[PDB]
């Protein structure tokens, strides 16, 4: 069972729970503040359907974030896996917060894509965005 | 996947206040490794523990 | 930067600064109480030579570890990079935490492996542990 990242390759046993988490601070541009984008996974959907294991995610979203409501959804294929892209607005201590989120239907976990910024810095950081998601290529 | 906690993380992270942002590389790793190993969790909520661990220091 | 992940790759503008954190957590087997296996990254090592960047890092960790105690200190090698391993132990909420923590020197940032466990489970969880770190190899 090798594991492979971006610096190194190792073998892991099939025992130890993968919890990895991909991080990058995106940097400020223009009028827009510094942003986030992270790579989780998520074990849980077993055998619920992608649609149903999509469904519950915003049910349990749209519950604990204060002031949520969702602003669009698309249903897209990267290579041949199905995705979910959600654009959805929650306020944290009073601040306008803005999640771009992806779900990727993969196996043994879903590969979740969440960008974080504000409604009003979105668009400047969108290209950059575009860019890192035009571009991921899952591995079979 | 609790939203909470990647709204969490991927605020904190945006605004500088990260782990691997705010202690040392021999530190950061020190403070992920406890909040795994102490609830239904994952690498999220545990990140984001090592922060708050971090942070109150 | 293209940047490989596990389960995907896809293309990252260098723009964007890398905290990405590798998480295994060892499952609890007879005895001994679950551990976890952590890779990380820090790229904070600027134009110090690395022998002196650990004793950065050991400073840094006797500082704001509480109860830090260093057990063992080894100048060792992987795969052609010069590499450090650091058996010490610290508290947290009373529990004594047992650490093997390893700086590979590497570009433009030191790869860091951190296994927590107990001074009692270490024994245990070491075959594991021994076992992925001499199959590392680096990436160029």
């Amino acid at each position: 069972t090798l594991y492979r990242l971006h610096e190194a390759d190792l073998e892991i046993p099939d025992a130890w729970q993968d919890q990895s988490i991909n991080i990058f601070k995106l940097p400020a541009s223009g009028p827009a503040r510094e942003a986030s984008f992270v790579i989780s996974r998520d074990a849980s959907q077993g055998d619920a359907p992608f649609a149903d294991y999509v469904a519950r995610q915003l049910e349990n979203a749209e519950k604990q974030l204060p002031g949520f409501k969702l602003h669009k959804r698309w249903d897209i294929n990267i290579h041949g896996h199905a995705a979910v892209l959600l654009d959805y607005q929650w306020q944290r201590e009073g601040r306008d917060l803005m999640l771009r989120q992806v779900f990727i239907e993969r196996r043994p976990a879903v590969l979740i894509t969440t960008l974080t910024t504000t409604p009003a810095d979105l668009p400047h950081h969108e290209p950059a965005w575009k860019q890192a998601m035009q571009t991921l290529v899952p591995r079979p | 996947m609790d939203a909470q906690a990647a709204a969490r993380l991927g605020d904190e992270i945006a605004h500088g206040f990260g782990v691997a942002a705010m202690v040392a590389g021999a530190v950061a790793g020190a403070l992920i490794g406890a909040a795994v190993v102490a609830a239904a969790t994952g690498g999220l909520a545990a990140v984001i523990l090592a922060g708050s661990i971090a942070a109150g220091g």
